[PDB]
Parts: C-alpha cells; sequence; structure tokens
C-alpha cells in the first residue's frame, strides 16, 4: 500500500517514491483525493530526508513532479509548501553530495519560488 | 473596447398575425391542411421578421404544437417544415428558451433525428442546433446522452453527431467545474465509448470523432485512462481526428 | 435463426404473395383449412419457418385486394388480424404510398409484424413480395422496409421485387415510380431478387408459346421461383441454411445485392412434362438466358456470386461433376478475384409435378442491363417533366427525382467497374 | 390572363370550359412558363376532344417550347395513339427534333408504345434519326431487349 511509503526496509519507500512520481504525472488535472500531499506538506518534509541517499533522491524526483503538477488551477496553498519544504530541500538536499540529489532539490526551489509571488 | 449586440432593434409581434382557421387545420386529419397551415406561419409570419417580442409574449402553447407534429406528424413534410418553424423562433427571439421553450421541443427532436431523408435531417438537426446556441447545455447535455443510448442505429449516430456539433462550440469560463466536467467521465465518456463501440462502422466512425473532439477539450492525458481500455486499433482512428479537430 | 415473417403489399404483392404460399403449402402438406395431411418428416422438419397457419402479412392501400385473395384458394389459412388495408388507393403514385396516405396506414401495419415476430423463438428476417412500378408496392413497402430496417436492425430484409415492363401495362409512371423504389432497395434491404415482367413475358410468349400471357401464367413462373430459391431454408440442408449465411455467400458489396434469378425446367400452367431432364440439362439452363427471371444477358456481364439448388432424387456425383465442369468451361464468365463463389445444394424433395427442377440465383453484374432499361425510360420521362405534378403534390420535392436517377446511375457504374475489373 | 385558364383547362381536361374560354376570345396558343401552348398539354394527358378543338380554331401543330418539345413528341412519349393520327392529319412534324436530340419515333420507342411506333413509322418517321448520345430508335430496341421492337422498326 501508500503506507509503505514510511516503511522500515528501504527498497519499500523507495518503491513509493517512484509509485508517486507515477501519480503527479498521470492523474488529474482540474485532482483526486488521493492526491493529498498539499494539506500534509509533513510528509513529503519527511520524505525528503529519507535516511537512505538512493531513496532519498528519488523522493525529491517525486516531490518534483508533484511540484509541477501544482500548476494547475486551484493551488493557492504554495505559501505553506515553501515554509514547509525548503529548509528540508536546503539543509538536506542542496548539502548532498550527490551530483543528481542536488540538481533536483534546487529545480524543485525553483518551482516554490515561482509558486509564490515573489522571492 | 467593446462590441454591440446588433439584437438591439426594436422587436416584432407576431401572435396578433395567426389566423382563426389555424389550430383546426394543424390538427386535422388531412396531411395538406396541416402543412399549409404550417406553411402559411413559416412564409408568411416568421421568415419575414428578424427579431420577436422577447417581453411578454408566451410561445409554450404555439412551441408545443410545433413539438406535436415533430414528434408523432406522420407526414415527414410536415415535420420538415415544423423543425425550421422552431429553428426561426430559437433563432429569431435569442435567450429566450430558457427552460419551458427549449424543453418542449427537445426530447421530440432527438426522437426524429430517426428521418434519413437528407432534407429532413437537416431541417431537425439545424434545429437542434438552434435550441442548443442558446440552450447548452441546460437539458440537452444530458438528454443528447439518453438518446445515443437509443435502439435506432439513426438516432445514436445523429444524437452523437450533435454531443460533437455543440463540443465544438462548448463555453467556458467559469472554473473547472462546468456542467462537462461533473458529469465527464460518469456519463459523457461512458456513453460516447457506447458509440466508439457499436457495431456499425458508420455508427463507430462518429463516436471517434466524438471522441477526439471530447480529448481536444478536457485533455487527451485525463481520458488516457479509457484509451487504454480501448483497442490499439480503435485508437489510432481516435487519434486520426484529434490531429484534425478543433473546438 | 429459425423463423421468417413474411408480408405481402399491394395488388401485385398479394398475389404472387397467395401464389407462393399455395405452392410451399403442398409442398409442406398444408391443406387451406391448416392441418396437415403429408407423409413425411422432411416436410414437417423446417416448417416452423414459415408457419405457426403462416407467418404472413397482407396489406394494400386498395381494400378490394382484401377479398381477391380469401376468394382464392389458400385464402381461408391466412390470420384475419393480419390483414391491413386502408380506405382508398393509391393509384400510380408513389408519393402517396410512401409519404402521404401509405405513411398514414404503415403504422398499423408495423403493430402486426411486431405481433408476429413478438412470439419468434428466434427470427431470421423478412420477406416482402411487392411490385416496383405501382404505388402501394413500391412507395409503401419500400417505406415499410425502411421503417422495419430501423424498428428491427439486427434482422435481414429480403424482397421478392418485380420489375415493369412496357409488354404489361403501358402505364408510363412506372419508371418513375420503380426508380424511386429501387433508391431505396439499393440502402435498405440485405437481398433482393429482381423478378422483371419482361422477362416473364417473354418467356410465356416465345418459350412457352402463349399469345396472350395473363397474370396468372407470369405468376405461375413467379411463384415456382419463390419456391425454388426458399428450398434451402424450408428443408434440411447445409449450404446456404439460413438468410444471413446465404447473404454473406452471395453479397460481396452491400449494395450490389440484386440477384438475378432463374430455374428449370420451365413449364406451363399444368402442362405434362414427359421425360424429366437429366442432371447435364438442368445445369445447362442456367447460361441459357431463356430461364432467367430478370431480362438480362449473363454473357453480356460476370457472375460475382452463384447459388444453385438442385430439387430431386439424382447423383449428388454428377451434379458436382457438372457444376464443376460448366464453371471451368465458361472460366471467363465467372469474376476469378472471388474463388469457389459458385455453391451448389441438393435437397430431394423435387417440386410439385416434376421429377427434377434446379434453380439458379445469381449475382450478375449483367443486372446492370436491367438498371439500364428503367433508368433510360425515367429519364425519357423526367426530362419532359411529364405526370410530375402528381409527385410533388404529395410533397415531394423534384430533387428526390435528380437523387434517385443519380444513385440508380451510381448502381450502374460499381456494377461496370467490377466487370471490368481484374485479378491480374 | 385569358391566356392561362385555357391552359389549366386544357391540362387537367375539361373538355366544356375550354369552349367557354375560347368563346371568350383565350389565346389558342398561350404559352405557359416553359413554352407550352394547350395543344402540348392536351396531347400529353389525353383529352382528344379538346386537340381537336383547339386545332380546328387554329393551334400550332408544330409549336415547340423551351426544350423544343411539339405535342407530336409529348403524345408520342405518353402514348396517346388517338391523338397522335390527329395531330398528323392536321400536319404534324413526324421527325421534329428536341433539345436532346429526340424525335417522337426516340419517345415512342423508349417507352414501348409498339403501336404509335407503327403509325409514326407509316407517316415518313426517320428510323435512322440520332439523339444527342449517337442513338437511334433501331439502337434503343437493341439496347433494351425489346424484339418484338426491333422487328417492328425493321417492317
Ligand atoms: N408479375 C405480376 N406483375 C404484376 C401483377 N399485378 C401487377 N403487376 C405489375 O405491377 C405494376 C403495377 O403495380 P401494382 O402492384 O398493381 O400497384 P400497387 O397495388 O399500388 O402496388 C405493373 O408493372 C404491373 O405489370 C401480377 O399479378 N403479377
Ligand atoms: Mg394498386
Amino acid at each position: 500500500l501508500e503506507q509503505r511509503a514510511s516503511h522500515k526496509v528501504w527498497k519499500a519507500r523507495l518503491n513509493a517514491y517512484q509509485e508517486l512520481n507515477n501519480l503527479f504525472t498521470k492523474s488529474s488535472v482540474i485532482p483526486n483525493d488521493v492526491a493529498n500531499y498539499w494539506l500534509d506538506p509533513e510528509l513529503f518534509a519527511s520524505y525528503i530526508v529519507d535516511s537512505n541517499v538512493v531513496a532519498q533522491e528519488n523522493a525529491i524526483i517525486a516531490l518534483h513532479t508533484l511540484l509541477e503538477y501544482i500548476s494547475q488551477v486551484p493551488n493557492v496553498s504554495t505559501s505553506k509548501l515553501r515554509l514547509q519544504w525548503i529548509p528540508p530541500l536546503v539543509e538536506k538536499g542542496l548539502s548532498s553530495s550527490r551530483a543528481a540529489t542536488k540538481a533536483k532539490a534546487t529545480d524543485c526551489i525553483m518551482l516554490l519560488t515561482q509558486s509564490d509571488t515573489s522571492i | 473596447n467593446a462590441v454591440d449586440p446588433f439584437e438591439l432593434l426594436p422587436p416584432s409581434v407576431i401572435l396578433d398575425k395567426f389566423p382563426a382557421d389555424f389550430q383546426t387545420r394543424i390538427s386535422s386529419t388531412k396531411w395538406k391542411d396541416r402543412v399549409e397551415a404550417l406553411e402559411e406561419i413559416h412564409n408568411n409570419v416568421l421568415k419575414p421578421v428578424k427579431k420577436l417580442a422577447h417581453k411578454n409574449q408566451d410561445y409554450s402553447d404555439y412551441l408545443r404544437v410545433l413539438a406535436n407534429v415533430i414528434q408523432k406528424d406522420a407526414n415527414v413534410q410536415a415535420v420538415t417544415i415544423a423543425a425550421n418553424s422552431v429553428q426561426l423562433l430559437c433563432n429569431s427571439l435569442r435567450s429566450n428558451f430558457t427552460r419551458s421553450y427549449g424543453a418542449i421541443v427537445l426530447v421530440p427532436l432527438l426522437e426524429r433525428t430517426k428521418e434519413k431523408k437528407p432534407s429532413v435531417n437537416e431541417a431537425i438537426c439545424s434545429a437542434l442546433d438552434a435550441v442548443a446556441t442558446y440552450c447548452g447545455f441546460d437539458d440537452c447535455l444530458e438528454e443528447t446522452l439518453n438518446y445515443m443510448k437509443h435502439k435506432t442505429p439513426q438516432v445514436r449516430i445523429e444524437c452523437t453527431k450533435f454531443l460533437t456539433r455543440m463540443l465544438q462550440g462548448w463555453k467556458s469560463d467559469g472554473p473547472l467545474q462546468n456542467q462537462l466536467l461533473f458529469k465527464l467521465l460518469p456519463e459523457v465518456t461512458t456513453a460516447v465509448l457506447k458509440i466508439v463501440n457499436d457495431t456499425q462502422p458508420t455508427t463507430r466512425n462518429t463516436g471517434f470523432e466524438c471522441f477526439a473532439t471530447l480529448m481536444k477539450l478536457v485533455g487527451e492525458r485525463e481520458l488516457a485512462d479509457p484509451l487504454e481500455k480501448l483497442d490499439n486499433l480503435k485508437k489510432k482512428k481516435i487519434y486520426e481526428y484529434y490531429e484534425k479537430v478543433e473546438v | 435463426m429459425r423463423e421468417i415473417v413474411h408480408i405481402q403489399a399491394g395488388q401485385c404483392g398479394n398475389q404472387i404473395g397467395a401464389k407462393f404460399w399455395e405452392v410451399i403449402s403442398d409442398e409442406h402438406g398444408i391443406d387451406p383449412t391448416g392441418s396437415y395431411h403429408g407423409d413425411s418428416d422432411l416436410q414437417l422438419e423446417r416448417i416452423n419457418v414459415y408457419y405457426n397457419v403462416p407467418r404472413a402479412i397482407l396489406v394494400d392501400l386498395e381494400p378490394g385486394t382484401m377479398d381477391s385473395v380469401r376468394s382464392g384458394p389458400f385464402g381461408q389459412i391466412f390470420r384475419p388480424d393480419n390483414f391491413v388495408f386502408g380506405q382508398s388507393g393509391a393509384g400510380n403514385n408513389w408519393a402517396k404510398g410512401h409519404y402521404t396516405e401509405g405513411a398514414e396506414l404503415v403504422d398499423s401495419v408495423l403493430d402486426v409484424v411486431r405481433k408476429e415476430s413478438e412470439s419468434c423463438d428466434c427470427l431470421q428476417g423478412f420477406q416482402l413480395t411487392h411490385s416496383l412500378g405501382g404505388g402501394t408496392g413500391s412507395g409503401m413497402g419500400t417505406l415499410l422496409i425502411s421503417k422495419i430496417r430501423e424498428e428491427y436492425p439486427d434482422r435481414i430484409m429480403n424482397t421478392f421485387s418485380v420489375v415493369p415492363s412496357p409488354k404489361v401495362s403501358d402505364t408510363v409512371v412506372e419508371p418513375y415510380n420503380a426508380t424511386l423504389s429501387v433508391h431505396q432497395l439499393v440502402e435498405n434491404t440485405d437481398e433482393t431478387y429482381c423478378i422483371d415482367n419482361e422477362a416473364l413475358y417473354d418467356i410465356c410468349f416465345r418459350t412457352l408459346k402463349l399469345t396472350t400471357p395473363t397474370y396468372g401464367d407470369l405468376n405461375h413462373l413467379v411463384s415456382a421461383t419463390m419456391s425454388g430459391v426458399t428450398t434451402c431454408l424450408r428443408f434440411p440442408g447445409q449450404l446456404n441454411a439460413d438468410l444471413r449465411k446465404l447473404a454473406v455467400n452471395m453479397v460481396p458489396f452491400p449494395r450490389l445485392h440484386f440477384f438475378m434469378p432463374g430455374f428449370a425446367p420451365l413449364t406451363s400452367r399444368g402442362s405434362q412434362q414427359y421425360r424429366a431432364l437429366t442432371v447435364p440439362e438442368l445445369t445447362q439452363q442456367m447460361f441459357d438466358a431463356k430461364n432467367m427471371m430478370a431480362a438480362c444477358d449473363p454473357r453480356h456481364g460476370r457472375y460475382l456470386t452463384v447459388a444453385a439448388v438442385f430439387r430431386g432424387r439424382m447423383s449428388m456425383k454428377e451434379v458436382d461433376e457438372q457444376m464443376l465442369n460448366v464453371q471451368n468451361k465458361n472460366s471467363s464468365y465467372f469474376v476469378e478475384w472471388i474463388p469457389n463463389n459458385v455453391k451448389t445444394a441438393v435437397c430431394d424433395i423435387p417440386p410439385r409435378g416434376l421429377k427434377m427442377s434446379a434453380t439458379f440465383i445469381g449475382n450478375s453484374t449483367a443486372i446492370q442491363e436491367l438498371f439500364k432499361r428503367i433508368s433510360e425510360q425515367f429519364t425519357a420521362m423526367f426530362r419532359r417533366k411529364a405526370f410530375l405534378h402528381w409527385y410533388t403534390g404529395e410533397g415531394m420535392d423534384e430533387m428526390e427525382f435528380t437523387e434517385a436517377e443519380s444513385n440508380m446511375n451510381d448502381l450502374v457504374s460499381e456494377y461496370q467497374q467490377y466487370q471490368d475489373a481484374t485479378a491480374d | 390572363d385569358l391566356g392561362k385558364k385555357l391552359l389549366e383547362a386544357a391540362r387537367a381536361g375539361q373538355d366544356d370550359e375550354v369552349r367557354i374560354l375560347m368563346a371568350n376570345g383565350a389565346d389558342v396558343n398561350a404559352t405557359d412558363a416553359s413554352g407550352l401552348t394547350p395543344l402540348h398539354l392536351a396531347a400529353t394527358y389525353g383529352h382528344l376532344e379538346i386537340v381537336e378543338v383547339l386545332l380546328k380554331h387554329g393551334a400550332d401543330v408544330n409549336a415547340i417550347d423551351i426544350m423544343g418539345s411539339t405535342p407530336l413528341h409529348l403524345a408520342a412519349l405518353i402514348g396517346h395513339l388517338e391523338i397522335v393520327e390527329v395531330l398528323l392529319k392536321h400536319g404534324a412534324d413526324v421527325n421534329a427534333v428536341d433539345t436532346w436530340g429526340d424525335t417522337p419515333l426516340h419517345l415512342a420507342a423508349i417507352m414501348g408504345h409498339l403501336e404509335i411506333v407503327e403509325v409514326l413509322l407509316k407517316h415518313g418517321a426517320d428510323v435512322n434519326a440520332q439523339d444527342k448520345f449517337g442513338k437511334t430508335a433501331f439502337d434503343i430496341s437493341i439496347d433494351n431487349g425489346n424484339e418484338d421492337l426491333a422487328e417492328i422498326l425493321q417492317k
């Protein structure tokens, strides 16, 4: 199930992040109530700090495609998101030594920056 | 810079024109009585005018006898000249057919798409286009679907072509919570697939446009779910129209 | 695929219709009271197809025809409810049968059609007999067909339509009526047997040596043809068993479904035929254009498909040989791009009074000759605009004539295309 | 217009009301929209007494319409043997041509009026006359499977 995104074993979390990344490509622009990674943004704030470098990077690219699937209406709730998300993104995504873990974290911040009215 | 409606022109009243020997002539057993009766008000009373009276004019006595013939009248000629009357009302009296008027003729018209005589299908469909362009999608969206599910092959292909006609001229902009989305997957798509999967090719081929005119409106990604369930062979026919179709 | 609903419309419709019921009632061993006095199981094996009492509906705007049927020999057997008749007649006006007077009555007919279909285990389709030069049989028949086509679209529509000829009625509006009716049949029926009065007269006059053929004389040839083509349908048999299978193996292109029927041997009204023909003789009444019920020369065109029905006790080995022979010894006359397009079937029960017989149903492109004749007469009439006020007065538009004219010519062109086609 | 009432009568076939309208000096050769005189219309619809009435009052026996149709054309088309011989006796054009190139012999042959074909022939009809497409009356019998007509055309 989806609740396996917080499962103990890493390779089962790694699935859920890929499963999610599909969801945000393949699900509805209008958006299923199953797309509730807005009104609890603590979820992905947790996922970005995964405690596994490979399953972390996969959570960030799921957050990334989520965070561009949200350029559809109405998502005025991007204020809450920047508060919850970019501190984890900066603290441990930009920080990362991993080439791709960093590159997608910056891209994520970009997408949160243009969610906002200004910088 | 805003534009004008040319409709500001003063209106004309036709109620006084009708003759005493009209109700009995339309309700007669002799076909030529009915035809002439209808044909007279069309060539003499409706065709001349260019704007009917919005204020305080009840046509829902006249319109319900146009329906009575369009549905049940055995004379295909009396149907043809009636649906052209219906169109004239809906055309010269825009913004009138809110419900009572539009709904009084809507389901009769959809029944009579069964007619295959080109001149008659011309007149019935063009009148359906009138009631739609001034009442879309009040009652038609629902009832148009109903008659896509109908047993006669002709009414299926014609009422589906109707949804196609309407969909090309479908209008914005509320939020994306218009009547089309409330019932999109639940009803519109489930019913358009019944056309797409019909036994006849000419029926199926109308569905293929009416699905590619649908994707154009509501995103080829949203409907990729029932696309997968469809044949790979039907898929490339649907896509064929998607590339040509405009809304 | 079991039951068939039968319809007869107009004067001709009920004439050749009743004659047909006379013929196959005897063949199945039914008396005019409606009781079995046969002596074979192959007679009641598929009696459920046409009977319940016939599954027959009788239609005419002309009320007189009612009595001409019931006062006939087997007139007592038809269900009284299944008679549906108008007050006045159409008077050779197709528009009156299709739009005005015939349309007012057509609902009453569909009510009976529904009734008879309602109590069918599994319907096959329908069977309409009618003339094309009339007003009722053509105008109301074609309107009935379309009205059934849309109420029963999962069923076969099979017509026995008889073509007008100056040799049988000098009425000049018949080309109009028949052209308008062909414009319907090409769009509305799965298969149509073209019975040509031109050819029925030419057979009664030249082959049977009757100086003045009556309707009864022409109707004898028709009723015998109908029992012949319906032999597969009415008795047990492997090939061309039901209406759909027949049409599947007979009609390669939907619009080109006009069969040129013909059968053998040609007998007179109750005359004696000493020495029953041999199998090779029967087989050699196929190309023999003097046996075609349509006035066309198979030599002048090509067969797309052919169905042969041999009736009587005879050598299945010899029939196969003779048919396999006549095909390849005339190989240029059968289309090459349809392999095994000729199909033969045998029924052991022969026709009435004859030891052997053979009916020859053929989709021959030569049939374009028939539609040529009708169109030239139509155009000659239409270019001078004669009698148009009849049709237009009944609500018809002058345009309709042009469309029917053009649509029949497209039908002629299509036949000409596939005639000149090559396999290479 | 009194010339238009005489067309209405001669067509629909009210023998008596022709005499009434003609006694009021109606135009015996009055043309309708397409150039059809009353003699055309009576000869189309088979009103023999109306034909003979108009002819003896000076009807143009060889009058054409907008399409070159003489009354003998229309009588031979519809098959009015009684009228054909009346027209011919009043000096009708046996080999008249119309806009489509047809003679009266073409029309009587197409419509299978064998009795009228023989009358026209004996009044010196052109058996070898051709139409627009290039077909004679004899070609029509060949094309239309009418061996009864082929024999009557070579008599
Ligand atoms: N073979 C045959 N042809 C007929 C018979 N009666 C009429 N016809 C033909 O049918 C045409 C006239 O149409 P008819 O059926 O009498 O008119 P309806 O009653 O309005 O359908 C003409 O071409 C006639 O030659 C008949 O008993 N047998
Ligand atoms: Mg009749």
